[PDB]
């Protein structure tokens, strides 16, 4: 189950 | 930028008897970038129907892929891996060797 | 015995035209369970073993709806990082995420990960107590105060803790004839003579399951290195790992030489000899 979101850097 | 040349290995999925249907691999890892170029050659010959694995990564990042095809050892025929990537200035080939 | 879930997700740019390709793939511990490749034509996160197609339509519809804004953010990132590295937009380049978690053999949380990379060197990831981060040089730096200001450790830390280990815990419930069974090596030994007086053994270990193994040889009971080669761990394609480590001996003394296998499978650590 992948993560909800990621963050762009 | 400093690339990372790939390490081969060829192999067979199953010991490797004459008259019996098994797979032929080429492991290629330790690469980077992920660019690279795979043939399974059949007495020098590329074969056509090869398949790859899904690209993915070791912990110091480097790129690992699994090449295969399905083929019926015989006495005679000669198998290798044709390997081709950036940091190779000329194509590396590794034959397979059912000794080892 | 302890459990992995990663994900390992690559995104290469496309100078020229076009949006980069993006591959990622999902396993538990040694298992691939699924995989998304942006080339090819479902666009739909994709089954890669047989106890994941248990989960419905819904969990298809979340994992691709994840998986492409993992994708999307990626793009994103390529183009701020030529920017932040004053580069061309005439290479390409690369980066590779990696996240997920370990268990033990209680299926409890161990440790959690979050490690970035571009163009295959450390960017920034998390440490071990999923609290800060590890910024690599000044570039990663500025991402960091991001991160921090974005309070995304915090997230990660939850997701790593929680969502991570209990999803894992229902692929391993899911998957239990395959993922809880182990596969012991099938172990022999061949023999090669190079010359009149050199010889090379060679002790195979075929058909494991997992790929975490050992393989050493001993000369008349004591550890033998020198003149051994030992292979990169080999997947066979059929979901088991191959192995196999050789040494060199004078011709005749082959006796004196003993091949160990360790492995998870093996209540005892194994013993192989030539004779």
């Amino acid at each position: 189950n992948l993560v909800p979101m990621v963050h762009t850097v | 930028m400093i690339q990372r040349t790939p390490k081969i290995q060829v192999y067979s999925r199953h010991p490797a008897e004459n008259g019996k249907s098994n797979f032929l691999n080429c492991y290629v890892s330790g690469f980077h970038p992920s660019d690279i170029e795979v043939d399974l050659l059949k007495n020098g010959e590329r074969i056509e129907k090869v398949e790859h694995s899904d690209l993915s990564f070791s912990k110091d990042w480097s790129f690992y892929l699994l090449y295969y095809t399905e083929f019926t050892p015989t006495e005679k025929d000669e198998y290798a891996c044709r390997v081709n990537h950036v940091t190779l200035s000329q194509p590396k080939i590794v034959k397979w060797d059912r000794d080892m | 015995g302890s459990h992995s879930m990663r994900y390992f997700f690559t995104s290469v740019s496309r100078p020229g035209r076009g949006e980069p390709r993006f591959i990622a793939v999902g396993y538990v511990d040694d298992t691939q369970f699924v995989r998304f490749d942006s080339d090819a034509a479902s666009q739909r996160m994709e089954p890669r073993a047989p106890w994941i197609e248990q989960e419905g339509p819904e969990y298809w519809d979340g994992e691709t709806r994840k998986v492409k804004a993992h994708s999307q953010t990626h793009r994103v990132d390529l183009g701020t990082l030529r920017g932040y590295y004053n580069q061309s937009e005439a290479g390409s380049h690369t980066v590779q995420r990696m996240y997920g978690c370990d268990v033990g053999s209680d299926w409890r949380f161990l440790r959690g990960y979050h490690q970035y990379a571009y163009d295959g060197k450390d960017y920034i990831a998390l440490k071990e107590d999923l609290r800060s981060w590890t910024a690599a040089d000044m570039a990663a730096q500025t991402t960091k105060h991001k991160w921090e200001a974005a309070h995304v450790a915090e997230q990660l830390r939850a997701y790593l803790e929680g969502t991570c280990v209990e999803w894992l815990r229902r692929y391993l419930e899911n998957g239990k004839e395959t993922l809880q069974r182990t596969d012991a090596p099938k172990t022999h030994m061949t023999h090669h003579a190079v010359s009149d007086h050199e010889a090379t053994l060679r002790c195979w270990a075929l058909s494991f399951y997992p790929a975490e193994i050992t393989l050493t040889w001993q000369r008349d009971g004591e550890d033998q290195t020198q003149d051994t080669e030992l292979v990169e761990t080999r997947p066979a394609g059929d979901g088991t790992f191959q192995k196999w480590v050789a040494v060199v001996v004078p011709s005749g003394q082959e006796q004196r030489y003993t091949c160990h296998v360790q492995h998870e499978g093996l209540p005892k650590p194994l013993t192989l000899r030539w004779e």
